[PDB]
């Protein structure tokens, strides 16, 4: 009944019941949960909950542009614009303007590649912590290139440089949004980097892009023809990086500053974009806010959820957990005790979290009081950040099995795992996986859960690749993640042979194959 | 000054040919344009109709109530004390220091009480400084509210905002800020909207007809039946009765009866809104007599000596209140120089009596016996050359 | 019942008393100290306590920028920025459009050298003065490079300079902003300087800088790639500075005329940055604050802090003391006599005082006054500079020590020390500390405090390194400070060697090394 | 009660009384002298008393541009400000790019000493005019070189110039305010003047400044680099100048035109300087007011007051002595018939008054009216030039004893000194002040006071330096003031000394060594 923000929400209604419906806002008792409303949680201090420059109520009713995804209904996500810029070919040509000799080399891109880079992956987990500490943390901003038509041939002996002269580069970009935030004046700079050495800064102006560039596409749309580094002319090189290039470096682009701008709707009709711009919300949002990204091997997703700092009572802010906070950034489904995307299920369990040293450090701390010891029962704080990967493959011995081979000694029938059925184990289990479907020259981490009813049941894994190796396990009446990594080779090499043999006692279940970088090849 | 003359040239760009004209109208006609629009109400209609200052009233009204706001604003200006029922000064214009007492006595005039604003008046919208108009240490501070008319005009190379002000405000607080070395006092209040039709009664009739249609079924045959004697020549009876001390000197068992019915069927519908009625009243409802040297305003010590006498006090009626929904002159009493504003809040005992057809009376409210009234403001106007009084008051619990 | 200035707050309140809490202002009563309530002081004179544009309430209220570092929300304290720039290694090639031979040197930057550098040392500090003076004064705005991989060669060998015709210098810069505020239209003027001789001026203008630089960050957001002179263009230099620069100078960078503007809310919606300017406030708070710096080896801050005027008795302004300005202006956990930051311990006893001449002038004058013989429970008075040096070693035989080595004969086993524990002396005292930890060529003062309840039982200790010595120094009723300095060498030295005796009798605290400045290495 | 002009004090509170307390005027009263308090007059029939842009309240209330100085509180005094510019370090080169012959000397400025450069003393001063006249005036604008470094060699030689073509002059500049008042957007255009003839006009524009100048400060603070003519390029000079700087002259500089905006406070926020020109109010204030310069050996003070025109009774403006003017225009404190500063003390017997022609005919004629014989009860009027010039030695046989060099036979037993005592004299009396501290090829002027009670004792003089010289004074009954003048030479010369012998009754007081200007170097 009593309202302090230019809001039509009363405080009392700003808390604990929020009903947005016929944009009037009513109080819920819990019976058309079903019926399309999720929670809205909103500060009755501040009529902007979140750093966006829109009010609680706007952003809670609709009443904004139509080209802002629909996420960002909640009050306690704020449309955070990500501005990324796609790798796709390059070409190297000895002249300046454009006869001479061009090689043209296919290349693919890896968003959040320099995250999990640094992710050092033990072989026992310690405590409810089932995450590792990435070095660095660092968001899509970045991207990686990796050539995959790398046969053996220098880059140096088709190009015929002697002495001091080295060729230009040329090469195709385009320009995506990872965020809900549509820009429409893309001003950008980037940087070109090879290993620490700049080459170039490149920026694509106005008139080259356009009036618009939505979240979630790229200007080139879908499968286009792609802007090239000609329509800020071309980029040469020196006789000091073709070398780094060639043998262990690969070309960093990064988006060093972005500016743009957003519509917002008038008093008569559409969208106003002239006098607004997308400048100083920004470092209103990551002050208040934390990180949390999403990488399924499709396409990848990073929000901005408010959070509290714990120093401070009168900051009325809602608190929320990993999960909550999750499930507020990115929108899933609640099943019983679990969340599912339109396809890939969420939890501690299915896909994994990657944290840098401060998160990690604080859920670590944080979980000595907890009783539960699950990952995401840890309070929202502000200033920590988290990545969650998806697995390229996963089993859980039940209804869901994305692997395209079948497994050996699938014994379904047991009910003593944590989420539905798991394989009793006999004897040796096996899978085969062709080198066809596994992307050449990165790294993989297969990671699976075992439980034995016994004193000191062990198992062997062997994992036949370029490198096979075996390893020893040693389960205890605990549930253990075992987790192993391996390196990927080239098309013209073997399969990957997974085998495992134990006693006959133990349990297994949750079984994921997962990328995580891209190793460097001799050239 | 920026947003004021940006919606004052927004504002014009929509303004017709004869709203403009009434604009510059009231660009050089103001005051009298503004006391015209507080006092227009309590002429005859057709006085109204012929009225010269009534088609710049109600273009200007008109555009008033189409240009409107979502959101409540705050203004600041400066009215005399005058009009705020404060009838002395606290600082002179060469005075600068306001002592303990005055602020007192000014807090306690001012204290959990209502005030009326009507008419038309230009208000600017922050607070004034250093070289701003600053005729008065009374800086009010109001919080308009939601859907009120709001008008930025731009006059020579100044701005202004006229709005058709029809509302009390209760003022929540005030405080003593100095500037430019004077001691003003900020006040801090709250507009409370009214229910007012003043001239306009069909649709007033229309909304009683529409709230008591059901009104007489709900009434059992006693109470009917003793309101249809009210109304129909019982009225003078149960007021006489009432006014002369019925019940204590010598009471009416029929008559105690009579107006417990009528109590009881005015207490059956209780008014669904907080109402601003116009009850033409005589001398005798005052203590007075025609005769009388007090009825006379035209004089001023009349008027002087009834705001000694009656304002801040409690008029008690002891009979029935008949009121009219409409200020407007009538034949019946145009002689009456005494026009009771009353303010009526939610859920009262009352009743708009002619939703009942068949009786002859215009647009009338009857209100139980033995009510009080709080005199709250008495302006003055000429109907005429006949000096007439606007005593603004209320109902109290 | 009765208010001064242009805001909200009582004069009767505003004196001695002062917390905000839920956008109202109430007495301070001394009750809610431990939940994150904090009093404060404003002035009754002005509506704007501060030299800030905003008000005192409304900057303790929260009411504003966030960018802004949490401790300027005290009203005491203003809002300052200041813009430097780093130069991080340098290259010299002989073509004005990039053939030819082209040099490059790894450097490394540092804030506070110059200042350092008018600093004397002396083996013991007479009465209660127990800082020293520099010569002259300069802020952390001017730097200075050192470079680390420069062996034994001339620049002139890989040049080829003969008699007037140079080479052209190019060098890589950053932008970095020490202070509570940002600024957005960056425009900086900055001068490239050698002992006097203005090489010449760049101005960075906007398409380079970025339209922000927020505080807490340079201009490269964490580990990226630092600016290049590249994009005005490039910068001359001739035959006479050459041999200057490779006998003992250095290059120095200095900004002059910085352009910016400051955030502030609008009546309604957004917050514009176009009607408002960092450039006409200047002259206003240098002329009422005083300055102090703090120089952690990781991190520098510098504030500007009001002080009360003493010939004025009108002029009713909030008298303060050194050690309440410096934790309002910084923010340090007050615990019993102890001021603790995040990490770094700052003390009397802990830190390194650097002064001018005017402030130990003035400091003589008014120390003498005091009863209690200490240098921080004294009146702060208006435009006074104080540098604060943390010691990047610091021990106390407490809980706090950072030290490579472990120190030997260690008996913390005492109470009779100025912070409970202190080192029972009963033979000699030894440290080995390696050249792996140090940076090359630089200066440094070890520090400590000696006392002893006998006559003369005197110490010596010998400081066994590139520049080797042995001391003596005698003890005293009195807690009496040494203070030693020396120099060093390129990193491929041997350990330096820390020996001490005195008789088994004398006690010895707050042991710590720091570091003053570059020593101009032979080249 | 009555008011005349737009302010808020009456008539009665205008005149002869004047306390402004919490912005509200009340009478003097003089019970609140001795704290800290003071009494003002100010016009009745003027908004603008003064000829600033600020009326009496306004800058009585200490309501105005802050950056303003403490001195201009009272109504008297005009904001007049004033760019000095000057310069250190002069080099001369050969080509119109940077190689060449090069050569860099420093030089010394002197801003107040072509207002007294061309003056002379006397032995005996005749009747109670105690000061000198001088032959032209000269404010702070101008700024004279005295070439220090400079050991026997022409400064052709340094160049090798033959025939017809010189080369070219750079230098070191830097700018100073001498004034109670800042100006922000500076045009400054300045002449290089010699003896004559000028050679350049220099316009600093305002990138090479900004919108900064505060008052009494550098424009590099304190001690950093000087601002070099390398960032209306460059100046040349033919074979006909260039050997004038080696015998006699010295090159001067004078700006000529100089405008600025001051700060205006708003309504609501901050100081508007834009819409502003310090151009309406230079005849404002430079018609009306009178002129005082006060040189110390550090600083030169500038300071311009409203006085009254006695051959008007129309005019109803405030009266001023000289005193009381020094005393309301800089600031002092009044001891027993002294007038003193923090450290330096001001009395007709203890500094060096020089007056123009006009204005000591102007005294002359009023000091036969004045019955009491002094120099500083003359009344005030409209258009003098007044210089005081402190010695850089004074003695007085009192508190103030300053000099480097003790006295020999020195006898403070007595009581008739013009303040305090008088010297007794019993034989003769020696002073040796070394080379140490006298500044090379300057002028000094030694003056002093006698008192004899006797008939016929006379006292003899020697004054040992490079220009030794013998005199015989005959003293008198009263006070007598006498004045000598000698000159020194470079370091390599021996201390200078000053013998006097009496004949043991004569006394002496106020004995002040005084420096004037610079003589001619041969070179
Ligand atoms: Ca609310
Ligand atoms: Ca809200
Ligand atoms: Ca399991
Ligand atoms: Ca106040
Ligand atoms: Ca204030
Ligand atoms: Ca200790
Ligand atoms: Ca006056
Ligand atoms: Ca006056
Ligand atoms: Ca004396």
């Amino acid at each position: 009944d009593l309202d302090t923000d230019n809001d039509n929400i009363p405080d009392s209604y700003e808390r604990n019941g929020y009903t947005i419906k016929d944009l009037i806002a009513v109080k819920w008792e819990d019976s058309f949960a079903e019926q399309g409303y999720k929670k809205y949680v909103s500060n009755y201090l501040e009529s902007n909950t979140a750093g966006d420059p829109y009010t609680d109520y706007e952003k809670a009713s609709g009443s904004f542009d139509k080209a802002i995804k629909t996420e960002a209904r909640d009050p306690l996500v704020a449309a955070y614009p990500i501005v990324g810029v796609g790798m796709e070919k390059l070409i190297i040509s000895t002249n300046e303007h454009a006869q001479g000799k061009t090689v043209s080399r296919a290349t693919t891109n890896s968003k959040t590649e320099s995250n999990t880079a640094g992710v050092s992956v033990n072989v026992g987990y310690q405590n409810g912590f089932t995450a590792n500490v990435t070095t660095n943390y660092s968001h899509t901003t970045d991207n990686s290139t990796a050539v995959q038509d790398s046969n053996g041939e220098s880059w140096n002996t088709g190009l015929s440089i002697n002495k001091g002269e080295s060729a230009y580069i040329n090469a195709n970009v385009r320009y995506y949004n990872t965020g809900t935030a549509p820009m429409y004046k893309v001003t950008p700079t980037t940087n070109l980097v090879l290993d620490g050495d700049t080459l170039s800064t490149i920026k694509a102006q106005e008139n080259q892009i356009g009036n618009n560039l939505s979240p979630g596409d790229t200007y080139p749309k879908k499968g286009l023809s792609p802007l090239a580094l000609n329509t800020s002319r071309l980029i040469p090189i020196n006789y000091d990086q073709l070398k780094k290039l060639d043998a262990g470096k690969q070309i960093k682009l990064e988006t060093t500053q972005v500016s743009g701008n957003f519509g917002t709707k008038n008093s008569s009709g559409q969208i106003v974009t002239e006098g607004n711009s997308w400048s100083d919300y920004i470092s209103q949002i990551d002050s208040i806010s934390a990180s949390i990204i999403l990488d399924t091997e499709n396409e990848s997703y990073e929000r901005r959820v408010t959070a509290k700092n714990l120093q401070d009572p009168e900051d009325k802010t809602p608190e929320l957990t990993i999960g909550e906070a999750i499930e507020k950034a990115f929108g899933a489904t609640k099943k019983d005790g679990l969340l599912y995307f339109n396809d890939i299920p969420i939890d501690e369990s299915c896909v994994e979290l990657i944290f840098d040293d401060n998160t990690a450090n604080k859920i670590k701390d944080s979980l000595k009081t907890l009783s539960d010891k699950k990952i995401y029962n840890v309070k929202l704080e502000r200033g920590m950040n988290i990545l969650i990967k998806t697995p390229t493959y996963f089993t859980n011995f039940d209804d869901y099995n994305n692997y395209p081979s079948t497994w050996s000694n699938v014994n379904t029938t047991n009910q003593d795992g944590l989420q539905g059925s798991a394989n009793k184990l006999n004897g040796e289990t096996k899978i085969k996986i062709p080198m066809s479907e596994l992307k050449p020259y990165k790294r993989y981490v297969f990671s699976g859960y075992s439980k034995d009813p016994l004193t000191s049941n062990s198992i062997i894994v062997k994992i036949k690749a370029k490198e096979e190796k075996t390893d020893y396990l040693v389960p205890e009446q605990g549930y253990t993640k075992f987790s192993y990594e391996f390196e990927t080779t080239e098309k013209d090499s073997s399969n990957i042979e997974i085998t495992l043999i134990g006693s006959g006692t133990t349990y297994l279940d949750n079984l994921s194959i997962t990328e995580l970088n891209s190793t460097p090849e001799i050239l | 000054k920026e947003w004021e003359r940006k919606e004052a040239e927004r504002i014009e760009q929509k303004l017709e040919r004869s709203e403009k004209e009434a604009l510059e109208s009231y660009k050089k006609d103001s005051v009298e344009i503004s006391k015209y629009s507080q006092t227009r109400n309590y002429f005859y209609d057709y006085q109204i109709e012929a009225n010269s200052r009534e088609k710049e009233y109600k273009e200007l009204r008109n555009a008033i109530s189409k240009n409107k706001i979502d959101k409540p604003m705050y203004v600041y200006y400066f009215e005399s004390p005058e009009k705020f029922a404060f009838n002395k000064v606290i600082r002179t214009e060469n005075q600068n220091e306001i002592s303990l007492e005055k602020f007192n006595e000014f807090k306690e005039t001012i204290q959990n009480k209502l005030f009326k604003q009507d008419g038309f008046k230009d208000i600017s919208l922050y607070e004034p400084g250093k070289g701003d108009e600053k005729p008065t240490p009374l800086l009010m501070h109001l919080k308009l509210p939601r859907n009120t008319g709001m008008l930025p005009y731009t006059n020579t190379n100044n701005v202004s905002t006229l709005i058709e002000q029809g509302y009390s405000i209760k003022i929540d607080k005030i405080v003593r800020i100095v500037i430019d070395g004077k001691h003003y006092i900020k006040a801090e209040a709250s507009v409370v909207s009214s229910l007012d039709f003043k001239d306009d009664v069909s649709k007033g009739d229309s909304w009683g007809k529409a709230n008591y249609n059901d009104w007489s079924n709900k009434l059992t045959p006693n109470e009917l039946a003793d309101v249809n004697d009210y109304m129909r020549g019982g009225y003078t009876a149960i007021n006489n009765y009432l006014i002369s001390n019925g019940p204590v000197n010598n009471p009416n068992p029929e008559l105690d009866s009579k107006i417990t019915n009528i109590e009881n069927a005015l207490k059956r519908e209780p008014i669904p809104t907080n109402l601003t009625v116009y009850r033409r009243s005589g001398p005798q409802e005052f203590g007075l007599t025609l005769t009388s040297p007090e009825y006379d305003f035209n004089k001023l010590e009349n008027i002087d000596a009834f705001k000694s006498k009656w304002e801040g006090q409690a008029l008690s009626y002891p009979n029935f209140i008949s009121t009219s929904i409409g200020s407007v002159n009538m034949s019946a009493f145009a002689k009456r120089k005494i026009v009771l504003r009353i303010t009526i809040p939610k859920g009262s005992p009352g009743a708009y009596l002619s939703a009942i057809p068949g009786y002859a009376g215009e647009y009338e409210v009857l209100l139980n016996h033995g009510s009080k009234f709080k005199i709250n403001k008495i302006d003055s106007y000429k109907d005429g050359t006949i000096t007439k009084l606007i005593v603004d008051a209320t109902l109290i619990p």
